[PDB]
């Protein structure tokens, strides 16, 4: 019902391929600048899609990338709200990133925290929080896109939560070996997305391998404190990584550490060069 | 997704 003819879209940039698909820039009807995502035949039902569609279209929140429209047929067409600086990964890695300093990445972090507060409280899960999937727009603002796709993929390795096309390392490691996917794993991606932060855009766990990650997360390893961050924001995110769910933090109590992080947490910050 |  709220599907729209193919034609209407023009793709006039290439903003990235992927691995299920690729975004673009473009217009709707000729007026409306919109995000187009496409996805390759075959990687999840159109059925099942639709299905997704009508409770994606329930979720709006200011920090959620607002979906528009949807091209049924294959290839499926996601079209939503454009955002002007890309992703998030491709923001912290791009020039921008070397005048980014602790308080605008934390504040970064917070905007991330409200749309999932609302995700938790709508009783929804993400399934793949990470700076990928986090889309920046003008004035430094931070939304949260392509959340209950994950649940759609019928890529066969990737069901079986292994081979590569699988981020393992934003991956909790209950929802790793069993697949249980709560808000409570997507805290734990959420900890991964703050090393993301702080480091810039670093792939986690870095020197180590995909295969190599469960076993070590298992055996009790996290992340070290990044360098020139301060230990309490390490911290939380070692909460984040708590082999128990239930003891992992809610994302309105991350919302509101965040947005009191230099009043309430550390008055007595200084900018270094990264941080 | 579609950001590899």
């Amino acid at each position: 019902a709220w599907e729209i003819p193919r034609e209407s879209l023009r793709l006039e940039v290439k903003l990235g391929q992927g691995c299920f698909g690729e975004v673009w820039m473009g217009t709707w009807n000729g007026t409306t600048r919109v995000a187009i995502k496409t996805l390759k035949p075959g990687t999840m039902s159109p059925e099942a899609f639709l299905q997704e569609a009508q409770v994606m279209k329930k979720l709006r929140h200011e920090k959620l990338v607002q979906l528009y429209a949807v091209v049924s047929e294959e290839p499926i067409y996601i079209v939503t709200e454009y955002m002007s600086k890309g992703s998030l990964l491709d923001f912290l890695k791009g020039e921008m990133g070397k005048y980014l300093r602790l308080p605008q990445l934390v504040d970064m972090a917070a905007q991330i925290a409200s749309g999932m507060a609302y995700v938790e409280r709508m009783n929804y899960v993400h399934r793949d929080l990470r700076a990928a999937n986090i889309l920046v727009g003008e004035n430094l603002v931070c939304k949260v896109a392509d959340f209950g796709l994950a649940r759609l993929i019928e890529d066969n390795e990737y069901t079986a939560r292994q081979g590569a096309k699988f981020p393992i390392k934003w991956t909790a490691p209950e929802a790793a070996l069993y697949g249980r996917f709560t808000i409570k794993s997507d805290v734990w991606s959420f900890g991964i997305l703050l090393t993301e932060l702080t480091t810039k855009g670093r792939v986690p766990y870095p020197g180590m391998v995909n295969r190599e990650v469960l076993d070590q997360v298992e055996r009790g390893y996290r992340m070290p404190c990044p360098p020139e961050c301060p230990e309490s924001l390490h911290d939380l995110m070692c909460q984040c990584w708590r082999k128990d769910p239930e003891e992992r933090p809610t994302f309105e109590y991350l919302q509101a550490f965040l947005e009191d992080y230099f009043t309430s947490t550390e008055p007595q910050y200084q900018p270094g060069e990264n941080l | 997704a579609f950001f590899a």
